[PDB]
């Protein structure tokens, strides 16, 4: 897009450029190669983040190739010796993105990084401690390629005075240690009791933590859970749709812990907040003059501020960890907790309540300040946890609950967003509030309060005999049937349609709202359109009367797009129309069933990829749905399969061309006979399983060898010199056989256009040594030789000529026989240019 | 001889009812697989647990040979046939709710 | 001209597959440039551009040099040889030196002397594991002549069912039944050679004398399974579960799960199916068949995917050298897209006579080997009494009597018939099912039973066209034709018996 690209290339440089990435990633996806690493290397040299935007995107999407990769590797290895802040981690998630693509370079890139890494081992130190964690994360295999200089430079390196280091290098040893329990330990202890004998505390108590938490996941999985915060019986569709050491030390692990948390208390927030993390996991490894010094650095860090959120965490694994001895410290935590709640930080505080269930009948007088601080995604989140592990009142958990949302929706714009969250994420006891909620939907300009209050009514809809109530649920559905329909924005139309689940077909198949469904067949977005087709189609047992009229008319319109209109996107759509219907409709579609297929069959035999993938899927739908009726085409739709199936050349997709192969061998039975009618299909079907990669299409490739049967190997053999040289004849002899052999077999064919010169010297030496007992080779070389003269080209038809002239020089009176072909050659071959005249005399 | 009883336990029941004493009660939440959560029980009135996958999540998660169960995804079926709670499993969700009595090495 | 040589003899510092291939290329280009007959010198320019021409001269390069050299030259080379093949031995550079020594055996020069015997042990284990069966089974065969040991004859058993052909390595097995007696002849002998009776019999007579032992023990009831006497591998079972460790324990299941599944004792199935590992292809094979016995049919396409995913695997392997080897992949493949096809018979009544149709068509393309047809009937039979199809069992029975397991066609035909006449040898045969008692009637004979079955073949005809005569009528006509073409070779047995 040359002007235009380069001036979004400059909007960006100069939020706004993270859509404009992302839409940079987006024109990627469908997309010339030299103006994309002009305009890429135009936005390097400018103003570093949208460079790096614009690189690391591209070879994400677009695939590193053998020229981009070397290309980019010099731009990144600029960008490291020396760069500011944030842009230097965005230049280390370039990095992992490049690690992660998987090319041959890779191998390369990766070891050069670790290489320099160690070198180093102040924006070069912390750039190697990045570009060492994501490749850790990234690359398990090459990262272990170097443990020995890695832990040696790096105990030297993270005790130095520095704290983006001790982030970083740590958490590098954190995935070392873990790749190495998975599969040094002494060498890690030894060197961290070195440094503990305030810079040299908060890093040897996560070495300390490591070897206790790695052997220890209980104490880190209840930390990972708060962090973050079908059925098996059920039938599938008929028609299926295309697709020791740390045992040992962990208790020195601990009390050369439970003294720097009693000594640096408060030296040099850094150390304090690493010190309450650790702490409660190593209580959890093992629990009380251990509790007393974790127990005196957390209580205290509750009661200050910029560590209460920590704090509580910590205290929430402790609560855990020392069942009986912690309720000592109940009277102390409950009123920090009755003290800290009224100001309203807090959301974590619920969390970690939560916690401490994971209880008494107290609980219930402590409900009435938990719900008046207010609504939260934690609170409604933990309160919903609370009633799962500890249900002893889940009636009196939903009555104040209950009681706080109706406070709320009885009376800004983010609260009402997130109370529509709440209201819609888990179950609850609702009439009024959707006929007042009808009420918010219509009368908001707001987009995320429509797109909320959608998907909330939608989610309140699940209950769904008195004439009012259905009355009322009939009111409501119509209301939305109006939204999805009318409503501008079709991310809302969207998901009200899509909210319209199986859940409403009762409702659905009344005659209103399948005269609204109708129109909705008629929408601007196609994937609405799809979606409203499906539904139709699925109605097609409830009342078919009136559906089957209808998806007729629409029947013959997608076949009319498909044969008359001569568009790719078009068609390709119109396609993908006809799949819905044979899926949802297959009762509709099975009399004409012989008309679809031989359309069908005349777009396989026209002469855009996704239009030929989506034809192939149908078809494969349209297998099932024929029940033994296509069996008179089975014939041409296996040629046509087999063509296309043959090499990477076609543009079709092997997997979808697998997938439907593998539905007309099941549905209509065509098993032995096929492997007897195209032989090749053997070796075709074991040749996927030595070239795809993908999973899916390798499971393909296996599920057609099963239907198709084992073949028996027998009925699979109905379908379908140098030793002896040297076995004959003396060295002497062999030698000179051989070599001409060799020689032979490169002469023909393009390899000759390569090594032209080459091949031909090596002939004339031969002869020349053997004497005149290389007339034996005539027949071989000769008629070889003149018809790599005729089809010889440019400056290397000299060459020959000269040294067939050598050949006739040696060969003598032999070369009667050929001698005519030789002449005709120079007839055709004798020109006005100087060279070849004097070449063709001395022949 | 066609059955297999691994337990050497001969009954448990009105000794687990009794609060305290022998064992100490866990809730184990074990979470659905791709092949299955890999775990039987076959005991008649207490509902022991039969066998454990080793390479399962089961296993992974505690969930030792040698338990018995009293509630299964929060329903209490303390005392019903093995049977019926293997139809409870299946018909439940694919991530399961279980308590394993789990005696202390008595 | 022998400095360059040396340092590529006695390098040995190459830790990849491009760096031994990098060896051979200066190695080759290195024998050309010394070799003294200038036809293969002049090559030399060409060899170095083009890889192809390097190789093509190879043998003949190494012959000129090795002729040349003066007895130390070749010492210092077949020292350098010794050491590439027995380590860091990379494929592509074996079979470039196994062609090498056979080019040479060919040679009147004779065979280069390789750690002494002319490495008669070393390149029979190189091209075993290029997987070069030819090669290794004549290498094999060099060993045995200069002297008949037990483990040679295990190891030309086991090349020759490698290479296909049964009928040799049952030779081997004479061989040793005569110069050897019976105790150097191991009981895995007959399991390799499918010799299921004279295997179980060497397991029995091996576990009445030593003790019982673990490998003892899943010997005799892997014979016991191949077999199909699921009557006795299931007591041995229940027998021994306590009495045994965890590692034997991952080793019995999959056998008992069979049984149990033969036997068809659901609750012993589900105990033995959650002891075998889900690692092995069995293990997600038998997941999925307790998945669609309690119609777990969401449950069963996920373990059948990973079943697929874990005979990724194996496939390859086998694919990789000959469609005979992989024809056992073949099979489980078949398996997996029948447990497919019956998750559809278990859901759409109206595919029910199709799919049997289809059932029956590849079984008859399948080869007609017992184990796999016991397999992929066990499958069917999941859905499929024997009953709701006799011609499938019938055919079988065939087979076994065919196959001289006439105690196996036997029982099955007694399933088929519904009683025993073997019991009741007074009762005339049952009419009901005369496909089935003709079938039991000309296996009888076969049983050297002869007097009684002519005189049940005269009883039986009369019978017919008794129940012929009287049931005619016009709407029988199709069945008339079928009691007819029944009738025709009740006859013309009753003649060449007579
Ligand atoms: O083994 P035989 O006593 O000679 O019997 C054969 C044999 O039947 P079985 O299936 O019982 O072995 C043939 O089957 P194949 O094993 O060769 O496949 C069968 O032929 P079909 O498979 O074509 O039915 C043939 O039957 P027919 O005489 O109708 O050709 C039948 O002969 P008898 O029934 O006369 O013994």
């Amino acid at each position: 897009x040359x002007x235009x690209x380069x001036x979004x290339x400059x909007x960006x440089x100069x939020x706004x450029x993270x859509x404009x990435x992302x839409x940079x990633x987006x024109x990627x996806x469908x997309x010339s190669t030299r103006f994309y690493d002009q305009l890429n290397h135009h936005i390097f040299e400018l103003e570093r983040k949208g460079g790096i935007l614009a690189i690391a995107s591209l070879i994400g999407v677009e695939g590193g190739n053998a020229t981009r990769i070397g290309r980019f590797a010099n731009y990144l290895r600029n960008l490291l010796p020396s760069n500011d802040p944030v842009v230097m981690e965005m230049a280390s998630k370039a990095i992992g993105r490049l690690a992660m693509a998987g090319d041959t370079f890779t191998a390369e890139y990766v070891e050069f990084e670790v290489k320099r890494a160690l070198e180093w081992l102040e924006g070069r130190r912390h750039a190697a401690v990045l570009v060492l964690r994501e490749l850790a994360i990234s690359v398990p295999t090459f990262f272990f390629q170097q443990v020995q200089p890695f832990f040696d430079n790096i105990f030297v390196a993270v005790w130095d005075p520095k704290q983006a280091i001790r982030e970083g290098a740590v958490a590098a040893l954190r995935a070392c240690l873990i790749l190495t329990t998975q599969r040094w330990y002494r060498h890690t202890f030894e060197e961290a009791e070195k440094g503990f004998d305030d810079d040299r505390i908060h890093g040897a108590l996560l070495i300390l933590n490591e070897l206790v938490r790695i052997s220890s996941m209980e104490g880190e999985r209840l930390r990972e859970e708060m962090e973050e915060i079908m059925g098996f019986g059920t039938k599938p569709r008929h028609i299926t749709p295309f697709t020791x050491x740390x045992x040992x030390x962990x208790x020195x692990x601990x009390x050369x812990x439970x003294x720097x948390x009693x000594x640096x208390x408060x030296x040099x927030s850094l150390i304090q907040m690493t010190i309450l993390n650790l702490l409660p996991r190593l209580a959890a490894f093992r629990p009380t003059q251990y509790l007393q010094d974790t127990m005196n650095h957390v209580l205290s860090c509750v009661k200050k501020e910029k560590e209460r959120t920590a704090a509580f965490q910590a205290l929430g694994l402790l609560s855990v960890a020392v069942r009986s001895e912690f309720k000592v410290y109940l009277p102390r935590v409950l009123d920090i907790i009755r003290a800290a709640l009224p100001p309203k930080v807090d959301a974590t505080v619920f969390t970690c309540i939560s916690m401490l269930a994971r209880i008494q009948q107290d609980i219930k007088e402590l409900l009435e300040p938990m719900l008046a601080v207010g609504l939260s995604p934690a609170l409604t989140a933990v309160l919903y946890d609370l009633s799962r592990q500890i249900p002893q009142l889940k009636k009196d958990i939903q009555d104040g609950l209950l009681k706080m949302l109706s406070l709320v929706l009885m009376h800004d714009v983010g609260s009402i967003t997130l109370a529509l969250r709440t209201l819609g994420s888990f179950e609850f006891e609702l009439t009024q509030f959707v006929r007042h909620c009808a009420d918010h939907f219509l009368n908001s300009e707001h987009k995320e309060i429509r797109m909320e209050a959608a998907r909330t009514c939608s989610r309140l809809l699940t209950p769904s005999v008195s004439q009012t109530a259905v009355q009322v649920v009939a009111d409501v559905l119509s209301k939305l049937l109006v939204v999805g329909i009318t409503d501008p924005d079709p991310d809302i139309r969207y998901c009200v349609l899509a909210s319209l689940d199986e859940r409403f077909d009762a409702h659905l198949a009344q005659a209103e709202n399948l005269q609204a469904l109708f129109v909705a067949l008629n929408d601007q977005v196609f994937e609405i359109r799809e979606l409203a087709i499906c539904t139709v189609g699925r109605l097609s047992s409830m009342n078919p009367a009136f559906v089957m009229p209808f998806l007729r008319k629409m029947l013959i319109q997608i076949l009319t797009e498909l044969e008359h209109s001569g568009i790719g996107r078009i068609k390709e759509q119109s396609a993908r129309m006809l799949g819905h219907l044979v899926s949802n409709a297959p009762r509709l579609i099975r009399p004409y069933m012989e008309p679809i297929l031989k359309a069908l069959i005349l777009k396989l035999k026209d002469p855009n990829p996704g239009v030929i993938n989506n034809v192939l899927a149908t078809i494969g739908e349209l297998a099932q749905v024929s029940g033994l009726e296509m069996r008179k085409w089975v014939d041409e739709l296996f040629i046509i399969i087999m063509d296309m199936l043959q090499d990477s050349s076609l543009l079709a997709k092997r997997q979808v061309a697998l997938w439907t192969l593998g539905q007309l061998v099941a549905s209509t039975g065509y098993v032995v006979e096929p492997y007897r009618k195209y032989p090749t299909l053997l070796e075709v079907l074991l040749n996927f399983l030595k070239t795809e990669q993908n999973q899916g299409t390798r499971r393909e490739a296996i599920r057609v060898l099963g239907l198709l049967g084992a073949l028996d190997p027998y009925k699979h053999k109905v379908n379908i010199e140098m030793l002896v040289n040297m076995g004959n004849l003396p060295l002497d002899e062999f030698y000179p056989a051989v070599s001409m052999v060799a020689l032979m077999r490169i002469f023909r064919d393009q390899s000759l256009s390569h090594h032209h010169t080459m091949v031909v010297q090596a002939i004339t030496f031969i002869f020349k040594s053997l004497g005149l007992k290389c007339v034996q080779f005539l027949p071989q070389v000769m008629p070889t030789f003149l018809n790599v003269i005729r089809v010889c080209d440019g400056a290397i038809r000299e060459f020959l000529f000269q040294q067939l002239g050598m050949l006739v020089s040696f060969v003598k009176s032999h070369i009667r026989p050929y001698m005519d072909e030789i002449v005709t050659l120079m007839r055709e071959f004798w020109v006005m240019n100087t060279s070849i005249q004097s070449t063709i005399i001395l022949l | 001889c066609n059955p297999k009883s691994v337990l050497k336990r001969p009954v448990t029941s009105e000794e687990l009812l009794t609060p305290g004493a022998p064992y100490a009660r866990k809730t184990f939440t074990i979470v659905g697989d791709a092949v299955g959560w890999g775990f039987v029980v076959r005991g008649s009135k207490p509902c022991h647990i039969q066998a454990v996958d080793p390479s399962g999540p089961a296993a992974a998660a505690g969930m030792k040979v040698c338990q018995f169960v009293v509630s299964v995804n929060g329903l209490n079926v303390l005392h019903v046939d093995y049977r019926t709670v293997n139809n409870l499993i299946l018909t439940g969700p694919r991530t399961i709710v279980m308590e394993v009595m789990e005696e202390l090495e008595c | 001209s022998t400095i360059n040589l040396q340092k590529a003899w006695g390098a040995a510092r190459r830790v990849s597959k491009d760096d031994w291939l990098e060896w051979l290329r200066r190695l080759s280009l290195e024998l050309l440039k010394d070799s003294s007959s200038p036809s293969l010198r002049s090559c030399w320019a060409l060899a170095q551009a083009y890889n192809p021409m390097a190789r093509d001269l190879f043998n003949a390069a190494f012959v000129s040099c090795w002729s040349e050299l003066n007895e130390d030259q070749q010492d210092e080379l077949i020292r350098s040889i010794e050491l590439a093949l027995t380590s860091q031995d990379i494929a592509e550079v074996t079979q470039t030196l196994l062609n090498l020594a056979e080019f040479m055996e060919h040679s009147d020069k004779g065979p280069l002397p390789l750690r002494d015997d002319n490495g008669i042990v070393l390149l029979g284990e190189r091209a075993a594991k290029c997987r070069a069966y030819a090669k290794a089974l004549h290498y094999k065969e060099l060993e045995f002549q200069k002297g008949p040991t037990p483990a040679i004859l295990e190891s030309l058993i086991s090349i020759n069912n490698k290479l296909q052909q049964p009928e040799a390595a049952a030779g081997v097995l004479e061989y040793a039944m005569k110069h050897f007696g019976e105790l150097e002849i191991q009981a895995t002998w007959y399991e390799k050679l499918h010799e299921w009776e004279d295997a179980l019999v060497a397991y029995d007579k091996k576990m009445d004398t030593n003790k019982d032992d673990p490998e003892l023990m899943l010997g005799r009831m892997r014979c016991l399974e191949a077999l199909g006497e699921w009557g006795q591998l299931h007591q041995q079972c229940c027998e021994k579960w306590t009495l045994v460790n965890d590692e034997t324990q991952a080793k019995m299941a999959r056998m008992a799960a069979a049984a149990a599944w033969g036997l068809g004792q659901w609750d012993s199935m589900e105990e033995y199916t959650c002891m075998i590992p889900r690692d092995t292809h069995d293990g997600a094979f038998y997941r999925a068949v307790l998945a669609l016995h309690q119609d777990l049919f969401s449950l069963a396409q996920q373990c059948i995917d990973k079943a697929r995913d874990l005979l990724d695997a194996e496939l390859t392997a086998m694919a990789g050298e000959s469609y005979s080897r992989a024809y056992g992949a073949m099979v489980s493949c078949h398996m997996l897209s029948e447990l497919e096809e019956v998750i559809q018979y278990k859901l759409v009544p109206e595919r029910r006579e199709i799919i049997r149709q289809i059932w029956w068509e590849r079984l008859q393309g399948c080869q007609r080997i017992v184990e796999d047809w016991q397999k992929i009937l066990m499958v069917r039979s999941l859905v499929v009494s024997p009953h709701e199809d006799m011609r499938t069992w019938l055919k079988y029975a065939s087979l076994c009597g065919k196959s001289g397991r006439l105690a196996l066609a036997h029982k099955t035909l007694v399933l088929l018939l519904g009683v025993d006449p073997s019991r009741q040898l007074d009762h005339p045969l049952p009419t009901v099912h005369p496909q089935v008692t003709y079938a039991y009637m000309k296996n009888m004979w076969k049983s050297a039973r002869k007097i009684d079955a002519f005189q049940h073949m005269q009883h039986f005809v009369q019978t017919m066209q008794q129940q012929a005569q009287h049931a005619i009528a016009t709407e029988d006509q199709q069945h008339k034709q079928e009691l007819h073409k029944l009738m025709a070779r009740c006859f013309l047995k009753l003649g060449e018996w007579q």
